[PDB]
């Protein structure tokens, strides 16, 4: 559902 | 929530989106009352008997949002904690009294036309406004029913009587909370929802035209039940440990 | 200081389409 957000964020 | 509309862009430019990072979902709603403070239900971040309990680095904000899925390119920021503070008086025990988060963002978040923050009351603003019949407005991406929405949603909603909200439950109301809601037989509905949680209640002020947010999404019994209505932390109750919070740290 | 002013909104002197509502009841 979610779309993805940038990796960057989740590091 | 439950028999409201979608906000217009812009609309409420200091709502924020407690969002999760594995599994990737929202939390909470939230919302943002300098460039790096968020305000929040403290039930949003500690809950013992769901074994709810995050930390910082579990957890994204993200700010500038009106689609609850898509990463808004250009539009939203997202934005790291550096802490969390919860009400040391949080009582999650029995009844959710003062229900009340604050969250420092890891840096400062850049006002735009999406993002931008919403006041705290003073206590003539309270006394003035938090009276029974007058309307706030409560935006969140939470449940439509007691399924989710595309867009932000808002609804209106009537300050309720404080004897009404202590008889329409069991659960103990303390002076830290407020209820809002319309009465069975007013005919109009709606009401926050799962996933509404730790959301802004705003009152625009006819005085000088400001948005304020007098209460915090807190607890219900169902959403949008006849006879129940919707719970609120009470903001400017609790405004004094917030003050404290804030420039302590 | 700017707070509870929406830049697209009050700033630009528009209103959103149900905030007579809020207004209308107090
Ligand atoms: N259903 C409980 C009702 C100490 C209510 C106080 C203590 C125990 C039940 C609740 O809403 N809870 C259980 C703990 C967290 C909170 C919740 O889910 N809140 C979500 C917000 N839900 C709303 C629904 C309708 N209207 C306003 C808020």
């Amino acid at each position: 559902d979610f779309e993805e957000i940038p990796e960057e964020y989740l590091q | 929530i439950v028999e409201g509309s979608d906000a217009e862009i812009g609309m409420s430019p200091w709502q924020v989106m407690l969002f999760r990072k594995s599994p990737q979902e929202l939390l909470c709603g939230a919302s943002l009352i300098s460039d790096r403070w968020v305000l929040t239900a403290a039930h949003c971040l500690l809950y013992p008997p769901w074994d709810k309990n995050f930390t910082e680095n579990d957890l994204l904000v993200r700010i500038g949002k009106h689609s609850r899925t898509r990463y808004e390119r250009n539009i939203e920021k997202i934005s790291m904690l550096e802490k969390i503070y919860i009400h040391p008086r949080y009582n999650w025990r029995e009844n959710l009294d003062r229900d009340i988060a604050l969250m420092k963002l890891k840096k400062p978040v850049a006002f735009s036309d999406y993002i931008h923050p919403v006041c705290l009351p003073d206590r003539e603003t309270a006394a003035s406004l938090l009276q029974a019949g007058y309307k706030g407005r409560v935006t969140g991406w939470g449940n439509l029913k007691e399924g989710q929405p595309s867009v932000l949603q808002v609804v209106n909603l009537p300050i309720v009587e404080r004897p009404v909200c202590k008889d329409s439950t069991r659960i103990r109301i303390t002076d830290n909370m407020f209820c809002a809601g319309y009465k069975p037989d007013e005919g109009k509905r709606g009401d926050a929802c799962e996933g509404d949680s730790g959301g802004p209640f705003v009152m625009k002020s006819p005085f000088n035209n400001r948005w304020y947010q007098m209460g915090i999404v807190s607890w219900g019994e169902g959403c949008d039940r006849d006879g129940k209505y919707g719970f609120y932390t009470h903001v400017f109750r609790l405004k004094k440990w917030i003050q404290k919070v804030i420039d302590q740290f | 200081a700017d707070c509870g002013l929406r830049p697209l909104f009050e700033k630009k002197s528009l209103e959103d389409k149900t905030e007579r509502e809020l207004l209308e009841s107090y």
